[PDB]
């Protein structure tokens, strides 16, 4: 199902995004960076919801460390199985990380800020 | 919304200079009806006033560039809302049954960064539950959240 030509490709479009080998992307470019992958690993947009639903971890100003992304990538394909479960210690041997939130974290924020701001026009305007 | 990427800025900014003749960096309703005479339309003057008036955000009479991209954004997720809202039900909506239950709505609404309470979320049910079921199924939703 993977292969190393797969793990080469992950680190060659990471390389793009993060030349400076901080080891993290920023939020917003997690969607470009799911497309521009190739198969098995890609997430073809639209991908948005996918990656809020992997509620991968992320740390403050809104960044996201290369290996959180590369186990819940691989989740997707390979799935929760045992061949995966090693895995993600082969390739976890292959620093400031202190995470803060998640995506469904932060979903749940946004989601709540709209009924908020929306539940405010309503209150309002049924009193006349 | 700050949530535009550079290319959409510029792209907006394409369409502000095309009013913004003189580079002043601001609209004035003489420049918006410029434009719209050019492309074929002729408004009144107390139109032009209208137009400039729902976009100016400190009342100085005139459009820069922020007022501008806030107008164009808000455009953006108008275009999404029907979806948006959708998208946000199922979120509530974790046992995938098409009803929200006071427990949905606790595990996600957050307030002044913490939770609600148990009566807070009760009434926001309540005023929602039109058929009363004492739970909020999509239309109920909708109706709380549209204008
Ligand atoms: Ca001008
Ligand atoms: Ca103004
Ligand atoms: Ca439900
Ligand atoms: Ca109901």
């Amino acid at each position: 199902a993977l292969s190393e030509d797969d793990f080469d490709m992950f680190y060659e479009i990471w390389e793009k995004f993060d030349p400076e080998a901080t080891q993290f992307i920023e939020y917003s470019v997690l969607s470009d960076f799911a497309d521009a992958l190739s198969e098995p690993l890609r997430i073809a947009k639209p991908n948005q919801i996918s990656l809020i639903n992997m509620d991968l971890p992320m740390v403050s100003g809104d960044r996201i460390h290369c290996m959180d992304i590369l186990f819940a990538f691989t989740k997707r394909v390979l799935g929760e199985s045992g061949e995966m479960d090693a895995l993600k210690i082969q390739m976890e041997e292959k620093i400031s990380y202190e995470p803060i939130t998640t995506t469904l974290r932060r979903k749940h924020e946004e989601v709540s800020a709209m009924v908020i701001q929306r539940a405010f026009r309503r209150h309002l305007l049924q009193r006349s | 919304a700050d949530q535009l990427t550079e290319e959409q800025i510029a792209e907006f900014k394409e369409a502000f200079s095309l009013f913004d003749k003189d580079g002043d960096g601001t609209i004035t309703t003489k420049e918006l009806g410029t434009v719209m005479r050019s492309l074929g339309q002729n408004p009144t003057e107390a139109e032009l006033q209208d137009m400039i008036n729902e976009v100016d955000a400190d009342g100085n009479g005139t459009i820069d560039f922020p007022e501008f991209l806030t107008m164009m954004a808000r455009k953006m997720k108008d275009t999404d809302s029907e979806e948006e809202i959708r998208e946000a039900f199922r979120v509530f909506d974790k046992d995938g049954n098409g009803y929200i239950s006071a427990a949905e709505l606790r595990h996600v609404m957050t307030n002044l960064g913490e939770k609600l309470t148990d009566e807070e979320v009760d009434e926001m049910i309540r005023e929602a539950d039109i058929d009363g079921d004492g739970q909020v199924n999509y239309e109920e939703f909708v109706q709380m959240m549209t204008a």
